[PDB]
């Protein structure tokens, strides 16, 4: 049953194992520096975690 | 409700000694990060708080994974008339 | 006594220890832990009599007996919808064989004493 | 027993302030200290689309990380050490110790 | 909402009432007895007895059904 076909996939690998940090947004994600994250959410949550925009 | 009656009562064992806990929302996970000793379904576990916020004895919000339930004075009445523990003792949220 | 009866009953249903039903009560019997149980006559039972004498006076079970057995589930408290007061719609039972974990209650000692003689 | 003090900050000046009153500490409290050791700092790079929607210009932006790390070279036991670095710390600076 | 295929229920138990003598035989004096099968395996209650079939017997948590 779906007891012992939750597993079915191994969800060890691609989208499905890693998903957005925010939403559980499945495109656009940034996994640099281990963020996890989608670009548009990051762009809105990037000014208060101590940054200054330079170049 | 299709969750074993040992395990939910281990649930409001653990919700007695605090006045909250954490959840992630997955419905492909039965491993539970906080609590560890015995197996439990924590599908089930926040279908339970959800069953609870619906009737009403327990609060409920999100934050980008975790819900959140905050125990009342109702809340706590419903739990020492559930699992039936004497009404002189009180949970360690008020211990200061 | 009967009141005492009740109060152990209901603190054994606090406590939980006790094997609510009949097949779990045989599961408790198999597991050999037969302390006590309350029996009735002259009830609704084709031949059953003869089944829970035999069940009963085979090895270290209480004789305790009741009127009838429609009663019995009301110190178990079944499916008591509506608590505050007198339920509108109640089903029966017939035998709830408890296993009770801490046997020194305040009338326990002469329950045990009616049991033995 | 030269003792390493990894000076790690998210801000420059910050941390070259830091550098430079415990610089004065150790040569008030009477130890010797070897020069201020000058480490490169590190930019990194995010660059990232900003039109939610595929229509529009095609217009990126730059976010970069400035941050910095310093180290120093002492002479003195690891108490004096100890002393000075878990006194007067501020937010912005995470400090690491190493003994050798 | 309806499907042109038939409805392909789950299996619902029976209400087989008063199996208490399929569990406890009665002799012509009263004594207990047993009549099934038992599961030899001790991770199953004695009271859970093993399930019997017309020509096998199947257990029911160990699930080790033995054949003659
Ligand atoms: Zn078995």
């Amino acid at each position: 049953g779906h007891q012992q076909l939750y597993w079915s996939h191994p969800r060890k690998f691609g989208q499905g194992s890693r998903s957005c940090r925010v939403c559980s947004n499945r495109h656009g994600l940034i996994r640099k520096y281990g963020l996890n994250m989608c670009r548009q959410c990051f762009r809105q949550y990037a000014k208060d975690i101590g940054f200054i925009k330079l170049d | 409700m299709l969750m074993p009656k040992k395990n939910r009562i281990a649930i409001y064992e653990l919700l007695f000694k605090e006045g909250v806990m954490v959840a992630k929302k997955d419905v492909h996970m039965p491993k539970h990060p906080e609590l560890a000793d015995k197996n439990v379904p924590n599908l089930h576990v926040m279908k339970a708080m959800q069953s609870l916020k619906s009737r009403g004895y327990v609060k409920e919000q999100f934050a980008w994974r975790h819900f959140y339930w905050y125990l009342t004075n109702e809340g706590i009445q419903y739990l020492r008339d559930y699992l039936h523990l004497p009404p002189e003792i009180v949970p360690a949220t008020l211990r200061r | 006594v009967n009141t005492a009866l009740q109060e152990v009953l209901k603190t054994a249903l606090i406590h939980d220890g006790l094997a609510r039903g009949i097949r779990e009560a045989a599961k408790a019997l198999d597991k050999r832990q037969a302390h006590l149980c309350v029996l009735a006559s002259n009830c609704d039972e084709p031949m059953y009599v003869k089944l829970v004498e035999a069940l009963c006076a085979e090895h270290q079970i209480n004789l305790i007996k009741v009127d009838d057995n429609k009663k019995l589930g009301e110190w178990v408290g079944l499916c008591k919808i509506d608590r505050e007061g007198k339920p509108r719609k109640v089903v029966g039972c017939s035998c709830v064989v408890v296993k009770d974990y801490g046997k020194e209650s305040q009338a326990k000692d002469v329950i045990e004493e009616y049991f033995k003689c | 027993h030269r003792i390493r003090i990894t000076l790690t900050s998210r801000n420059v000046k910050s941390l070259e302030k830091v550098c430079a009153d415990l610089i004065r500490g150790a040569k008030e409290k009477n130890l010797k200290v070897k020069g201020p050791v000058r480490m490169p700092t590190k930019t990194l790079r995010i660059t990232t689309r900003k039109t939610p929607c595929g229509e529009g210009s095609k217009t990126w932006d730059r976010f970069q990380m400035r941050i910095h790390k310093r180290l120093i070279d002492l002479h003195s036991p690891s108490e004096i050490v100890k002393q000075i670095t878990s006194i007067s710390i501020e937010p912005g600076v995470e400090v690491e110790v190493t003994i050798a | 909402k309806s499907y042109t295929t038939p409805k392909k229920n789950k299996h619902k138990r029976k209400k087989v009432k008063l199996a208490v003598l399929k569990y406890y035989k009665v002799d012509e004096n009263g004594k207990i007895s047993r009549l099934r099968r038992e599961c030899p395996s001790d991770e199953c209650g004695a009271g859970v007895f093993m399930a019997s079939h017309f020509d096998r017997h199947y257990c029911g948590k160990c699930c080790l059904t033995y054949c003659f």
